[PDB]
């Protein structure tokens, strides 16, 4: 979708699109475990 | 050998002022140029 928007901006700002172009030309040549459960924050102290 | 120097020292101050105020404009638009695309050059990077 950037292409048309680049047509709106012109030639000076073609640099800022570089990693978009690399996101495109590269695409032209181209077990699950739960993370962040927060159970690590749990505590158990017997001395209480 | 007197010509090229004589005009130089004659015009150096004026031209400096020519390059002062004009430059004050350019640096201005400089920031704007950055603000024209920075948020898009940092898009995937953020």
């Amino acid at each position: 979708d950037f292409i048309a928007e680049a047509n709106a901006k012109g030639w000076i700002m073609a640099g800022s699109y570089f990693f978009d172009l690399v996101k495109l030309n590269g695409s032209a040549t181209e077990d699950q475990f739960d993370t962040g459960t927060g159970l690590d924050k749990s505590s158990f102290d017997p001395t209480q | 050998f007197a010509i090229m120097i004589l005009v130089n020292v004659f015009l150096r101050p004026s031209l400096m002022i020519i390059g002062y105020i004009a430059a004050i404009a350019l640096s201005y638009v400089g920031v704007w140029i950055l603000n024209a695309g920075f948020d898009h050059a940092i898009s995937y990077i953020q």
